[PDB]
């Protein structure tokens, strides 16, 4: 089950928003290339 | 898209919000959540009720599927799209209907929180359609009655004191408490418990109305619960006391009863209307004879400065039952359309200032001070938005409920996230002397925040010493 394309940047905002979201292996590669969890995502969420 | 109380009976209707085109529902800083109600969204695929941004990702299908669930109208859109998590997870939103009375521009859908794991979408609408009583907040002293309607927190809650920023419960007295940002208390619930490690736990509910004790005269308030205790159904209890004072207090906790929950809340709106002494003169034994100011209670006065048109009466209503835009305030800032008090009339309090000389009265327990940016640049009352005039902090195409920082924002784009005062408006009057001023005129002499307002009033009044 990929995240790729827009689909991955749409839901980056959803959960990092204000805080801001970074692409850095990558984010495409632990996400798109394969599948992650949302967890594995808001690690990548701009410091706060 | 009806639901029904099974207590009461009550018939829910909310088909006024059936409009295919729907509403946007706010996140992140431009982030657009096109949703609808009891029917699918417009901007999204068919059959889904709400979808993400530039790429239609749905978070669930529309359906009539209503739940009354404790005070709470829940609409439940199941089965979007597949959520990364794990295997056949899907996206989910459950969209509540909370009850408030007060109509206004935060009757929208905000988004309050998110659950990763799960793949749910919190989401609140407080309107006064999802309301079945009315707002029973006063209770009887005797004769007089006595109301808790200003203490109602309307743009979210009270902060709990850590009592062994990082809060610990949310706090709301009369309405459920007001959704706020990142923190996902059940909507619906009035006394929010928040741990350090796990989610919000409701352990409040709105019961009833204030009840009285009789011996020491304390009114007590009660929220019960709709999850269970650790030893058993949860329960938390407000007590309150007589504190006269510039501030209005706040519930703090002094009990912590291992199924229940203590609140003392030391507030003057919890105080009977004392009646003044000697009437409206002043009396202190430095000087040791009285001023007579019950000769300025004659009538109202027009006191104006940079737009701002007050009303000023010395032991006398601001504003009379004519206009009464302003009731019980000493002091009233008029707009002609709404109008906010500066110190309630009761209150009022005479002092002799010995450095001056001269005669200080001061009302106190207004109306909530003026809410400013996090940043400290105070927000501009009233601005247009799209082509709207607005009174009070919004929730239009931004998360935290934000002001504006100059007369329009359409036309500079100037704006910052509000932080509401926990203290009310006061005003003071220094009467200063002058022989020849018969009947004098009160000026404006300091504005700070609008959180304060102090008059200099020149009279014949407060001299004679002859
Ligand atoms: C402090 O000042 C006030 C106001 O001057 C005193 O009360 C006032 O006393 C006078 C007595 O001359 C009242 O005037 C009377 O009014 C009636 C109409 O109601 C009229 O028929 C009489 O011919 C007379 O003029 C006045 O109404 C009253 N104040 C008000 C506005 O109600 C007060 O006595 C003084 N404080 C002390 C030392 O007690
Ligand atoms: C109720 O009224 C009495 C009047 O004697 C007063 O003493 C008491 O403080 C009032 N109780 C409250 C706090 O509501
Ligand atoms: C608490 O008890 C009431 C009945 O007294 C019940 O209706 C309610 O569902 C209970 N709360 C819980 C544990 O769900």
């Amino acid at each position: 089950e990929t995240l790729c394309g827009g689909e991955l940047v749409d839901t980056l905002q959803f959960v990092c928003g204000d805080r801001g979201f970074y692409f850095s292996r990558g984010i495409v590669e632990e996400c798109c290339f394969r599948s992650c969890d949302l967890a594995l995502l808001e690690t990548y969420c701009a410091t706060p | 898209c009806q639901v029904t109380n099974p207590s009461t009976g009550h018939l829910f209707d909310l088909s006024s919000l059936s409009g295919r085109a729907g509403f946007t529902a706010a996140y992140s800083e431009k982030g657009l959540v096109y949703m609808s109600i009891c029917g699918e969204n417009e901007n999204c695929p068919p059959g889904v009720g709400a979808c993400f941004g530039q790429t239609r990702i749905s978070v669930g299908k529309a359906n009539k599927r209503l739940r009354y669930v404790d005070q709470v109208l829940q609409l439940v859109y199941k089965d979007g799209s597949p959520c990364p998590s794990k295997s056949g997870l899907s996206y989910k939103s459950v969209i509540s209907f909370v009850c408030r009375p007060e109509a206004g521009p935060t009757n929208r859908p905000m988004l309050i929180s998110l659950d990763k794991q799960t793949c749910t979408l919190f989401f609140s609408w407080h309107t006064p359609l999802a309301c079945e009583q009315a707002t029973e907040c006063s209770v009887r002293n005797g004769s007089s009655i006595v109301d808790l309607s200003p203490l109602i927190h309307r743009t979210g809650g009270y902060e709990a004191y850590d009592e062994s920023t990082n809060p610990d419960f949310y706090i709301n007295i009369c309405q459920p408490l007001n959704p706020m940002h990142a923190v996902p208390c059940p909507a619906g619930a009035a006394v929010c418990k928040v741990p350090i490690d796990g989610p919000p736990i409701d352990i409040g509910r709105v019961a009833g109305p204030p009840i009285l004790n009789p011996i020491a005269n304390e009114i007590y308030l009660n929220f019960e619960s709709s999850t269970p205790c650790l030893a058993d159904n949860y329960t938390s209890l407000i007590a309150f006391h007589c504190k006269r004072g510039v501030s209005m207090g706040t519930p703090k906790l002094l009990r912590t009863s291992e199924c229940d929950f203590v609140f003392e809340w030391e507030t003057p709106v919890v105080c009977p209307d004392e009646v003044r002494m000697d009437g409206c003169t002043l009396t202190d034994e430095q000087l040791l004879y009285s001023f007579n100011l019950s000769s300025l209670s004659t009538s109202t006065f027009k006191v104006t400065r940079d737009s701002r048109t007050y009303s000023v009466g010395v032991c006398t209503f601001a504003v009379g039952p004519e206009q009464g835009g302003c009731k019980d305030g000493g002091v009233c800032l008029l707009s002609g359309t709404k109008g906010a008090s500066f110190g309630r009339l009761q209150s009022m309090k005479l002092d002799y200032r010995h450095q001056d000389e001269a005669v200080v009265l001061s009302y106190v327990n207004g109306d909530r001070c003026p809410p400013e940016t996090d940043d400290g640049v105070p927000c501009v009352f009233p601005f247009i938005f799209n082509g709207k005039s607005y009174e009070e902090c919004i929730i239009e195409s931004r998360a935290k409920l934000w002001c504006s920082t100059t007369a329009d924002y359409d036309r500079d784009h100037e704006w910052g996230f509000c932080r509401h005062s926990n203290s009310y408006r006061t005003s003071s009057i220094i009467f200063k002397c002058d022989e020849d001023e018969d009947i004098g005129r009160p000026q404006v002499f300091s504005e700070v925040r609008g959180c304060d307002v102090t008059f200099e009033w020149k009279t014949k009044v407060v001299c004679p010493p002859k």
